[PDB]
């Protein structure tokens, strides 16, 4: 879910 | 939308200034396997953060759904790291320039069990790039082809929304092809020569894929061996390949 | 000499070298298990291997190379070569894999074997892609020869480096043959390079499948699921997986 | 080491 989060920022 | 409307020179330009910076390692003296593998993974980790931001700048890439961009980095990540490494090492025969302060030669890859074979492959690729006199503008295109190509067949959903997703990635990839060819036409290459170099360039991406697969196993075998404390993000990128 | 051949010479050469399509030992009086399933596919692979070795020797320029180089290329490429054959044959059976005319499997049949459904799924995906690109017999044979000459090439004192030049020159012909086929079919010049890139980008994906299937087979072996012919065993030991 | 690939590449 970190990658997920990092793509949103 | 506007990704497809781009000219060949604007694609090159888009890509050239999306380029992430070169990062630095950390500073020594004797290298254990632990310290070594710790410097390389600390490095990989920081580099992934910048890559996520480079992907977002890559034309048409943010047009894709969150889940599909996720999937594409999940598949592409170590290849992307690797082609950047091979590229940075072109100008240094026999050494891998991981970081300006971390330039390692074959003998030093025998500090870590198993990574000497992979080292050699990375060397071979760099040597091949050197042999072709690869250009920075072909490099940035190669690197986008990898982001977009590497996960695209492993999109298995048969929904309407997902087919035009693939076609879009397939249309972006066609532009990047158009551009590579544009670059070679500029260099004054004949038509036969252009098809021969394109061919040569993309066949190399097959070797980079194999390299990635191998480095991925290697990285999984260190995770088990509890040598290196890997970051959370590297753990979860790594965990994407036993899914 | 492979280098003076025209494109129609090159394509006939590759078309007449093509191996046969083999039949499986299939025993439908027998049920299915991971084990019988895997026995049937590794029997098949083993026989398909022998033909391959002979198909390879009729690949223009291939016998030019030293035996060490030839052994090495085949050691690198054998499973991709079996996988691209398979995907080619399955082209016209959507959602099934035609391992052999008497062994046509869908993915639910994959379930039998631990670890297979992942690989099967890839193999179907690629078949679909071939079918959507309307890939042609003539293009297939070239793609196959590109896999044999390329996949091992990067993993090679003096004769060593002049065998490299040589493989590269033969691969430069197959590219020529590819484009000329695409010109002959009436694709525009922009469509020539676009298609050419697409078939080549698929080779990257076939390599990923070979690497996974190699690991998959290795589990099977290390789990004593199926006995392996010394030839398959040697092929497998080539890739020192762990 | 007499490898089988080796051998068959001679027949
Ligand atoms: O088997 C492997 C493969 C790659 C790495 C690695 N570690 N750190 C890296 C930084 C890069 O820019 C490129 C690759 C690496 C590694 O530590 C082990
Ligand atoms: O994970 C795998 C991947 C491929 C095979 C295989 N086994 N047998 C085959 C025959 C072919 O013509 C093509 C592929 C195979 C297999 O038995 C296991």
């Amino acid at each position: 879910k970190i990658l997920h989060r990092l793509l949103q920022d | 939308s506007l990704a497809l409307s781009l000219t060949a020179d604007q694609m090159v330009s888009a890509l050239l200034d999306a380029e992430p910076p070169i990062l630095y390692s950390e500073y020594d003296r004797p290298f254990s396997e632990a310290s070594m593998m710790g410097l390389l993974t600390n490095l990989a980790d920081r580099e992934l953060v910048h890559m996520i931001n480079w992907a977002k700048r890559v034309p048409g890439f943010v047009d894709l759904t969150l889940h599909d961009q996720v999937h594409l980095l999940e598949c592409a990540w170590l290849e992307i790291l690797m082609i950047g490494l091979v590229w940075r090492s072109m100008e240094h025969p026999g050494k891998l320039l991981f970081a300006p302060n971390l330039l390692l030669d074959r003998n030093q890859g025998k500090c870590v069990e198993g990574m000497v074979e992979i080292f050699d492959m990375l060397l071979a690729t760099s040597s091949r790039f050197r042999m072709m006199n690869l250009q920075g503008e072909e490099f940035v295109c190669l690197k986008s082809i990898i982001l977009l190509n590497s996960g695209v067949y492993t999109f298995l959903s048969s929904t309407l929304k997902s087919l035009e997703e693939k076609d879009h990635i397939h249309r972006v990839l066609d532009k990047i092809t158009d551009t590579l060819i544009h670059l070679m036409a500029k260099a004054g290459l004949t038509l036969q020569q252009q098809h021969q170099r394109l061919a040569q360039l993309l066949l190399i991406l097959s070797h980079i894929r194999h390299m990635s697969n191998k480095g991925m196993e290697h990285l999984y075998s260190m995770k088990c061996k509890n040598v290196v404390p890997l970051s959370d993000l590297l753990l979860e990128m790594l965990d994407a390949h036993r899914l």
